[PDB]
RNA sequence: AGCGAGA
């Protein structure tokens, strides 16, 4: 950022520079944004039991003084959100930023390297609402009937748009 | 020879450390591996991979024959008949309360 | 961590900072009160009548 | 992944050269250098010997 | 959807797709599996917690 | 069984209406969509730290 | 295991691992010399590891642009 | 020169100046020892961590405007929310009772 | 049909997989490319030299490992392996 | 007086498709705004729809048509997703009639004044071994989703049997807030509202029409002190 | 065809609580309808509240006044719980002078012009015979929750104490609907809005300033046309 | 060097 800045003329030179950024001024947090961008970092949450013990992510800026990690990956730590502490590392090298970027993405780390189930799997919250969304209670209202002689079947609908749509009313349960 | 990556879903590389990953897969499930003398946990893995002789150290079948097992309290005495060879062999101090493992 | 009473007696004058208690005998006791001084922690060791 | 490797163990932590060297790239803007010996194998070897 | 059918099915989604379409198609997951979490209605209560009316019997 | 019996009698906030039924559920609102939700939820009062 | 460990042709390895005064005693009379091939060595003398992204094939990898690419210059 | 470590901040509540020169009974060597007192009074963020009297804890994820929270058909919004898949498992039904 | 990335996930990496033989050869490919680069715009300020590039169009603000892999994506580079 | 100026933008992805963009706003009122573009966008839209049908033959027995192919539901489906603008209110009728085998598309059915057909080119129905049908529409002009509406009358139109009425023209609307300038800005979310609409009517004509339903709607609660 | 649109009618329940009945409304409308306003009600309603105060015998807000019952802290915690309402953006400023035995209320604040104190009974503390309580308080218009400026932030010099602040007079809000839905579809929604706020000023003001903010927002919405 | 504590 000292860089950037002195390089957008925001401080004449690199010590007025470090002032500035020592003090925080408040021009030094958009360029702060523009040089985090597309720069790989390491999560690691010790202890590292396995490989996917240390992942690459993408970082971005959140305000308060916690590191927002993403809830699928929470398994590949083994990191559970009642007061772990996950270290964080910067490479710097070209080579490094492109390992980082290309072996260790957390995105590229799905399966796991021992039995090659997947790690990214959704789990606790997100399994259960798939099962209540994907599970089937017959007697629910909006249900199909093909009954004749007096109506139609009334349980079709043209497009899945349309059962949204009837969903929002109260007609159709999910 | 190694056979697929099971990471990466494709063959292995030429340059993958596939000993490192080996042993952390090994050694991952520590822990969460729990138990219920003969070892059957951790330490029977250990043993396992340490080549430690184990305290229950069943015989083992070594020459086709019939067998000639005789009474002995804590000190089962096993002679086999070998098929073809040379001299059935008595085991001076095999442990009675062990069950013998079934054959054919 | 609290103030209690040592003895009996009717308040004869309290402030934020002490409590001058009148007993029932003539002798009037003061105590003290401890405001926002260090604990050990770093915590604060308020009290307040 | 051996050069982040090397890169952590080498000029983010020992090598007493090149780390100056990684901050005056850092604030230049050139190449990062390459990557020395790590001032603990010396010692290392000053105490064996 | 049991967590069994969905590891199958990323499974088989790793397998085929490439690699981006299964985080992609992973991520999105986790996202309607929340929303739909949340609208499922699953509470805990004592009331929730029905004992056994055969117990004092057996 | 005396917490199902007193909660069955939880005399009305501030008009007539009950918030927790029998069970200890209630229904709540979505802040962010409006619409109820679903299923009535378990609320109470938890003293945390 | 820690027999096998402790064959390696490498004391600095082995030094590494678990009861240093001995190996490297036993080293020593041997005028052992260690050749830094495996994976703790070069971690230990901080040159890069030969292995994935280090080893002689990936390591030293030539990369240009194409003749093409020189003539769109 | 004394200055505030790297991550702190508030206010001076007292500086006590304990010194040779006042007489003050001071280790020998210094001649002025000075303690500054700085306060700071710390409201509830992300990373915090609460919890309950049966074991329940956990870091908050996050803090929402009081508009956008479940609120009762009352309109009293509610001001925690746990999550369920936590209980069972864990086994302290305690709280749920409480 | 994987709908157009946003971030670091862009451009996708099976895709580029397929011009090497190997995640680790892509990794040195597009590092030694970036550092490539990075010294042509270090040492554009005094007179020209060897080093060459970009061939892709940068973006403002953009750091040269993502042009290195910009220009990897269209087969614009060729490499040769020890 | 308002710090920052909101900026509505739209990407086009398809010809009614499309990204709407609204950043920044006052934190939060992505929500606020976007909760009710989404559902006035599918609930407030004028237009119209099939109400009822009747076919010749059909009078009891609703499984199959003589003489056609599809049978009675895929018929049913198919004029369910006809897309048709009115303008009289009272519900007109239409009359669909083709003799002799073939493909009936929507364009063979021959619409009174004030009532148009915006898909003439769709595959409704098939005839074979010089099958003949005839088919009458009930249809007016309505808004949002009406369920299939029980015939009052018992005798009155027994042919007539009712269907779902699709009025509203926008099909789909999904929106999503994010969280733009956390530092500068001090966290001002952005909307991003992606709509899906029928060949009926432009997805960006559909949202000023909505917003200028809102405006009115809102105007109720500005009215009653307008210098506040 | 519902072809009528709504309309508002307002009744008084007391003096600061009233409910206010929408209708007719779509189908299934009057959740988000309600929801809209009680956002706004709970978000962006200009208010006015103590935003920096100053005793004369004190420096900071972690000490005590000699005399006075309450810490600095708890006077701070009394105050902000205080309701007043401004007439001007310029930052106001009221004094407070109390001396020897009595209650210091709310009732005791000398607010100049336009500024006003709506809950004199209010207990800011109670005094003793030895103790003078004077304090000069700012009071400045504005929205929402803003944290206490710093004393660094301006140039205002040790004596100033920064108070947290909260701009909204929005107590309470919530809606009930109760929808036809008969059989033959003349259906509508009759929306019931319930607003109570805390004496500064009569829920039908902060409804109508509710219906401002929303047009604005939904007339950029119409500009697009 | 010694204490206590979090995961
Ligand atoms: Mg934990
Ligand atoms: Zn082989």
């Amino acid at each position: 950022v000292m860089k950037r800045l002195v390089d957008l003329n925001h401080a004449q030179n690199i010590k007025s520079a470090k002032r500035m950024v020592e003090r925080q001024r408040p021009q030094v947090w958009d360029v702060l944004e523009e040089v985090i961008a597309e720069h790989p970092v390491l999560l690691n949450r010790a202890p590292t039991l396995h490989r996917l013990g240390i992942q690459a992510f993408e970082p971005m800026l959140v305000e308060g003084k916690a590191i927002q990690l993403h809830p699928l990956v929470c398994e590949a730590f083994n990191a559970d959100f009642d007061g772990d502490q996950m270290a964080v590392h910067l490479p710097l090298s070209a080579e490094a930023q492109a390992e980082a970027r290309i072996l260790m993405l957390s995105s590229n780390n799905i399966l796991s390297p021992a039995s090659g189930r997947p790690l990214a799997m959704p789990r606790l919250d997100m399994v259960t609402g798939l099962y209540y969304l994907t599970t089937e209670v017959p007697g629910d209202t909006g249900e199909y009937q093909p009954a004749s002689g007096d109506h139609p079947e009334t349980g079709v609908y043209s497009s899945p748009a349309e059962a949204i749509m009837a969903a929002d009313r109260g007609v159709l349960s999910v | 020879c190694y056979g697929r990556s099971m990471a990466t879903g494709k063959l292995v590389d030429i340059g993958e450390a596939v000993g490192i990953v080996a042993a952390q897969s090994i050694g991952e499930p520590g822990t969460q591996l729990t138990m219920r003398d003969i070892t059957g946990g951790l330490p029977r893995v250990q043993e396992l991979f340490e080549a430690r002789v184990p305290r229950g150290k069943a015989p083992i079948a070594d020459v086709t024959g019939r067998v000639r097992l005789e009474d002995g309290e804590r000190f089962y005495k096993i002679t086999i008949v070998p098929d073809d060879g040379g001299e059935e062999v008595v085991y001076d101090k095999i442990s009675k309360r062990q069950r013998l493992r079934v054959f054919k | 961590d609290v103030v209690v009473a040592e003895e009996s007696g009717v308040i004869e004058e309290v402030s934020a900072d002490y409590i001058t208690v009148m007993h029932d005998n003539g002798t009037r006791r003061t105590y003290r009160m401890r405001k926002f001084a260090r604990s050990n922690h770093g915590t604060c060791a308020n009290q307040c009548p | 992944a051996a050069y982040t490797l090397q890169e952590l163990l080498t000029i983010k932590s020992d090598d007493t050269v090149g780390r100056v060297k990684v901050y005056e790239a850092i604030v230049k803007g050139e190449n990062i250098p390459e990557p020395g010996i790590p001032e603990s194998f010396k010692v290392l070897l000053k105490e064996l010997q | 959807m049991h967590k069994k059918v969905q590891a199958a099915i990323i499974n088989d989604l790793a397998e085929r797709y490439p690699m981006i379409v299964v985080a992609q198609t992973v991520d999105k997951l986790k996202d309607a599996g929340f929303y739909w979490a949340t609208r499922s209605g699953v509470t805990v209560s004592m009331a929730d917690v029905l004992v056994p009316p055969r117990k004092k019997e057996i | 069984a005396e917490l199902q019996g007193l909660l069955s009698c939880t005399l009305p906030n501030r008009d007539g209406d009950v918030l927790v039924d029998a069970d200890g559920k209630a229904m709540l609102f979505d802040g962010r969509s409006g619409e109820p939700f679903p299923y009535p939820v378990t609320v109470g009062y938890m003293y945390i730290m | 295991i820690t027999k096998a460990s402790l064959a390696t042709d490498s004391w600095l390895s082995a030094a590494s691992f678990q009861e240093t005064t001995r190996v490297l005693t036993d080293a020593a009379i041997n005028c052992r010399s260690d050749k830094l091939n495996g994976l703790k060595e070069n971690v230990i003398i901080g040159k890069l590891i030969p292995a994935g992204t280090g080893i002689n094939r990936y390591r030293n990898i030539a990369v240009q642009p194409t003749e093409e690419a020189r003539a769109a210059a | 020169s004394l200055k505030v470590p790297h991550g702190e901040s508030g206010k001076v509540i007292g500086i006590r100046v304990f010194s040779r020169e006042d007489e003050d009974e001071l280790p020998a060597g210094v001649n002025e020892l000075v303690r500054v007192y700085v306060a700071q009074k710390r409201k509830i963020s992300d990373g915090d961590k609460l919890a309950g009297r049966h074991g329940n804890k956990g870091v908050i994820g996050k803090i929402l405007p009081v508009e956008d929270m479940p609120f009762l058909a009352d309109g009293t919004p509610v001001d925690i929310i746990l999550n369920t898949h936590g209980v069972p498992r864990r086994m302290n039904i305690g709280q749920i009772l409480e | 049909g994987y709908d157009t990335p946003l971030g670091i996930t862009n451009p996708p990496i099976d895709e580029l997989l397929d011009r090497v033989s190997s995640k680790y050869a892509l990794v040195i490919y597009a590092a030694k490319r970036a550092r490539q680069i990075n010294d042509y715009y270090n040492q554009l300020g005094e007179g020209i030299l060897e080093y060459v590039g970009p061939l892709v169009e940068p973006g403002l603000q953009e750091k040269p490992l993502s042009i290195a892999l910009r220009e990897i994506h269209a087969d614009l580079l060729e490499h040769t392996e020890g | 007086l308002i710090s920052q100026r909101p900026t509505l933008s739209e990407d086009v992805l398809t010809d009614n498709r499309s990204q709407f963009v609204i950043e920044p706003l006052e934190p939060g009122f992505g929500y606020t705004l976007g909760n009710s573009l989404r559902r006035t966008l599918l609930s407030s839209i004028p237009g119209a729809a099939v109400t009822s049908i009747r076919i010749d033959g059909v009078l009891h027995e609703f499984t199959t048509v003589p003489g056609v192919k599809e049978d009675v539901t895929e018929i049913i489906l198919n004029l369910k997703s006809l897309v048709v603008s009115s303008e009289e209110d009272e519900p007109v009728t239409m009359y669909l009639r083709k003799q002799g085998p073939g493909e009936v598309t929507a364009g063979d059915i021959v619409p009174p004044a004030g009532v148009t057909v915006h898909n003439p080119g769709m595959h409704i129905a098939t005839l074979n071994d010089k099958g003949k049908l005839e088919v009458e529409l009930v249809v007016e002009r309505g808004r949002g989703y009406v369920p299939a509406v029980q015939n009052r009358a018992s005798g009155a139109e027994i042919g007539r049997i009712p269907v779902d009425s699709i009025y509203s023209p926008v099909l789909k609307v999904t929106y999503k807030v994010d969280a733009t300038r956390v530092e500068q800005r001090t966290d001002f979310d952005k909307l991003i509202l992606d709509v899906e609409t029928k060949n009926s009517i432009s997805p960006r004509d559909a949202l000023a029409s909505a917003g200028k339903t809102l405006v009115e709607l809102f105007g109720l609660a500005r009215e009653l002190n307008v210098e506040a």
